[PDB]
Protein backbone atom coordinates (compact mmCIF):
# COMPACT_ATOMS: atom_id res chain seq x y z
CA UNK A 1 2.15 -2.95 -1.06
CA UNK A 2 0.00 0.00 0.00
CA UNK A 3 1.18 3.50 -0.93
CA UNK A 4 -0.22 6.93 -0.14
CA UNK A 5 -1.57 8.98 -3.03
CA UNK A 6 -0.68 12.65 -3.23
CA UNK B 1 -2.41 26.69 -21.39
CA UNK B 2 0.98 24.88 -21.23
CA UNK B 3 4.42 26.51 -21.15
CA UNK B 4 7.73 24.63 -20.84
CA UNK B 5 7.55 24.04 -17.08
CA UNK B 6 3.97 22.76 -17.22
CA UNK B 7 4.92 20.65 -20.27
CA UNK B 8 8.11 19.05 -18.90
CA UNK B 9 6.40 18.10 -15.65
CA UNK B 10 3.60 16.29 -17.46
CA UNK B 11 6.00 14.54 -19.83
CA UNK B 12 8.02 13.62 -16.74
CA UNK B 13 4.98 12.15 -14.99
CA UNK B 14 4.09 10.37 -18.21
CA UNK B 15 7.62 9.03 -18.72
CA UNK B 16 7.65 7.95 -15.06
CA UNK B 17 4.18 6.40 -15.36
CA UNK B 18 5.30 4.38 -18.37
CA UNK B 19 8.42 3.30 -16.46
CA UNK B 20 6.19 2.03 -13.67
CA UNK B 21 4.17 -0.08 -16.09
CA UNK B 22 7.26 -1.74 -17.65
CA UNK B 23 9.38 -2.22 -14.52
CA UNK B 24 6.51 -2.29 -12.04
CA UNK B 25 5.66 0.27 -9.37
CA UNK B 26 7.95 -1.24 -6.73
CA UNK B 27 11.22 -0.95 -8.62
CA UNK B 28 10.55 2.70 -9.49
CA UNK B 29 9.71 3.46 -5.85
CA UNK B 30 13.14 2.08 -4.97
CA UNK B 31 14.81 4.75 -7.14
CA UNK B 32 12.50 7.78 -6.82
CA UNK B 33 10.89 7.52 -3.35
CA UNK B 34 11.75 9.85 -0.49
CA UNK B 35 14.83 8.42 1.27
CA UNK B 36 13.63 5.33 3.09
CA UNK B 37 17.08 4.44 4.38
CA UNK B 38 20.05 6.35 5.88
CA UNK B 39 22.08 5.15 2.88
CA UNK B 40 19.82 7.17 0.58
CA UNK B 41 20.11 10.43 2.62
CA UNK B 42 22.29 11.96 -0.09
CA UNK B 43 20.43 10.81 -3.20
CA UNK B 44 19.02 14.32 -3.44
CA UNK B 45 16.59 13.91 -6.36
CA UNK B 46 14.43 11.84 -3.97
CA UNK B 47 13.40 14.90 -1.99
CA UNK B 48 11.48 15.93 -5.14
CA UNK B 49 10.87 12.93 -7.39
CA UNK B 50 8.14 11.36 -5.20
CA UNK B 51 5.98 14.10 -6.84
CA UNK B 52 6.50 12.29 -10.16
CA UNK B 53 5.08 8.87 -9.21
CA UNK B 54 1.43 8.00 -9.87
CA UNK B 55 0.03 4.60 -9.01
CA UNK B 56 -3.01 4.39 -11.28
CA UNK B 57 -4.72 5.92 -14.28
CA UNK B 58 -6.95 7.94 -11.96
CA UNK B 59 -4.02 9.27 -9.93
CA UNK B 60 -2.08 10.68 -12.85
CA UNK B 61 -5.05 11.95 -14.87
CA UNK B 62 -6.52 13.99 -12.03
CA UNK B 63 -3.16 15.31 -10.87
CA UNK B 64 -2.04 16.19 -14.37
CA UNK B 65 -5.39 17.86 -14.97
CA UNK B 66 -5.21 20.33 -12.09
CA UNK B 67 -1.49 20.76 -12.71
CA UNK B 68 -2.00 21.66 -16.39
CA UNK B 69 -4.74 24.15 -15.58
CA UNK B 70 -3.51 25.94 -12.46
CA UNK B 71 0.18 25.35 -13.09
CA UNK B 72 -0.22 26.41 -16.68
CA UNK B 73 -2.14 29.40 -15.39
CA UNK B 74 0.68 30.40 -13.00
CA UNK B 75 3.18 29.89 -15.81
CA UNK B 76 1.69 32.16 -18.50
CA UNK B 77 0.50 35.00 -16.29
CA UNK B 78 3.20 35.01 -13.56
CA UNK B 79 6.16 33.44 -15.36
CA UNK B 80 7.94 30.09 -15.58
CA UNK B 81 10.30 30.81 -12.68
CA UNK B 82 7.40 31.35 -10.29
CA UNK B 83 5.87 27.98 -11.11
CA UNK B 84 9.31 26.44 -10.64
CA UNK B 85 9.69 27.82 -7.11
CA UNK B 86 6.12 26.91 -6.11
CA UNK B 87 6.78 23.38 -7.35
CA UNK B 88 10.20 22.97 -5.70
CA UNK B 89 8.96 24.31 -2.36
CA UNK B 90 5.63 22.46 -2.19
CA UNK B 91 7.18 19.25 -3.46
CA UNK B 92 9.80 19.49 -0.71
CA UNK B 93 7.55 20.44 2.20
CA UNK B 94 4.68 18.13 1.23
CA UNK B 95 7.16 15.31 0.94
CA UNK B 96 8.60 16.11 4.36
CA UNK B 97 5.27 16.34 6.17
CA UNK B 98 3.88 13.26 4.40
CA UNK B 99 6.89 11.17 5.32
CA UNK B 100 6.79 12.38 8.94
CA UNK B 101 3.16 11.26 9.19
CA UNK B 102 3.08 8.01 7.20
CA UNK B 103 6.58 6.92 6.22
CA UNK B 104 8.24 7.42 2.85
CA UNK B 105 6.02 5.20 0.65
CA UNK B 106 3.96 7.85 -1.09
CA UNK B 107 3.88 9.60 -4.42
CA UNK B 108 1.97 11.97 -6.64
CA UNK B 109 1.91 15.56 -7.90
CA UNK B 110 -1.02 16.42 -5.63
CA UNK B 111 1.04 18.10 -2.93
CA UNK B 112 2.15 20.45 -5.71
CA UNK B 113 -1.42 20.74 -7.01
CA UNK B 114 -2.75 21.77 -3.58
CA UNK B 115 -0.11 24.50 -3.40
CA UNK B 116 -1.32 25.69 -6.81
CA UNK B 117 -4.94 25.62 -5.61
CA UNK B 118 -4.05 27.64 -2.52
CA UNK B 119 -1.81 30.06 -4.42
CA UNK B 120 -4.11 30.81 -7.36
CA UNK B 121 -7.00 31.30 -4.91
CA UNK B 122 -5.49 33.53 -2.22
CA UNK B 123 -3.51 35.56 -4.74
CA UNK B 124 -6.77 36.54 -6.43
CA UNK B 125 -8.60 37.46 -3.23
CA UNK B 126 -5.85 39.83 -2.05
CA UNK B 127 -4.39 40.99 -5.40
CA UNK B 128 -7.07 40.69 -8.09
CA UNK B 129 -4.99 43.02 -10.26
CA UNK B 130 -2.58 40.08 -10.63
CA UNK B 131 -4.96 38.57 -13.20
CA UNK B 132 -4.80 35.43 -11.07
CA UNK B 133 -7.98 33.98 -9.62
CA UNK B 134 -9.49 30.61 -8.83
CA UNK B 135 -12.85 30.62 -10.65
CA UNK B 136 -15.70 29.73 -8.32
CA UNK B 137 -16.26 26.42 -10.09
CA UNK B 138 -12.75 25.47 -9.03
CA UNK B 139 -13.00 26.90 -5.52
CA UNK B 140 -15.85 24.41 -5.05
CA UNK B 141 -14.08 21.50 -6.73
CA UNK B 142 -10.89 22.31 -4.80
CA UNK B 143 -12.87 22.29 -1.53
CA UNK B 144 -14.39 18.94 -2.42
CA UNK B 145 -11.04 17.26 -3.26
CA UNK B 146 -9.60 18.58 0.00
CA UNK B 147 -12.54 17.17 1.98
CA UNK B 148 -12.24 13.94 0.02
CA UNK B 149 -8.67 13.70 1.24
CA UNK B 150 -9.24 14.53 4.89
CA UNK B 151 -12.12 12.06 5.31
CA UNK B 152 -10.59 9.47 2.94
CA UNK B 153 -13.45 8.59 0.64
CA UNK B 154 -11.68 6.93 -2.25
CA UNK B 155 -10.30 3.42 -2.46
CA UNK B 156 -6.69 4.24 -1.63
CA UNK B 157 -4.87 5.82 1.29
CA UNK B 158 -4.56 9.58 0.80
CA UNK B 159 -1.36 11.57 1.37
CA UNK B 160 -3.02 13.87 3.91
CA UNK B 161 0.25 15.44 5.10
CA UNK B 162 1.37 16.18 1.55
CA UNK B 163 -1.99 17.89 0.98
CA UNK B 164 -1.97 20.09 4.08
CA UNK B 165 1.71 21.01 3.70
CA UNK B 166 1.02 21.63 0.04
CA UNK B 167 -1.81 24.06 0.67
CA UNK B 168 0.08 25.86 3.46
CA UNK B 169 2.98 26.60 1.10
CA UNK B 170 0.78 28.03 -1.63
CA UNK B 171 -1.01 30.32 0.81
CA UNK B 172 2.18 31.65 2.40
CA UNK B 173 3.53 32.27 -1.10
CA UNK B 174 0.50 34.15 -2.43
CA UNK B 175 0.36 36.02 0.86
CA UNK B 176 3.96 37.14 0.44
CA UNK B 177 3.14 38.04 -3.17
CA UNK B 178 0.07 40.14 -2.50
CA UNK B 179 1.81 42.50 -0.05
CA UNK B 180 2.02 45.01 -2.90
O1 LIG C 1 -3.12 12.56 -5.75
C1 LIG C 1 -2.67 12.91 -4.70
N1 LIG C 1 -3.58 13.03 -3.56
C2 LIG C 1 -5.01 12.75 -3.61
C3 LIG C 1 -5.69 13.19 -4.90
C4 LIG C 1 -6.57 12.04 -5.39
C5 LIG C 1 -6.28 11.62 -6.82
C6 LIG C 1 -7.28 10.54 -7.22
C7 LIG C 1 -8.60 10.88 -7.47
C8 LIG C 1 -9.51 9.89 -7.83
C9 LIG C 1 -9.10 8.57 -7.93
C10 LIG C 1 -7.77 8.24 -7.66
C11 LIG C 1 -6.86 9.23 -7.32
Amino acid sequence: ARVWHA
Amino acid sequence: RAGPVTWVMMIACVVVFIAMQILGDQEVMLWLAWPFDPTLKFEFWRYFTHALMHFSLMHILFNLLWWWYLGGAVEKRLGSGKLIVITLISALLSGYVQQKFSGPWFGGLSGVVYALMGYVWLRGERDPQSGIYLQRGLIIFALIWIVAGWFDLFGMSMANGAHIAGLAVGLAMAFVDSLN
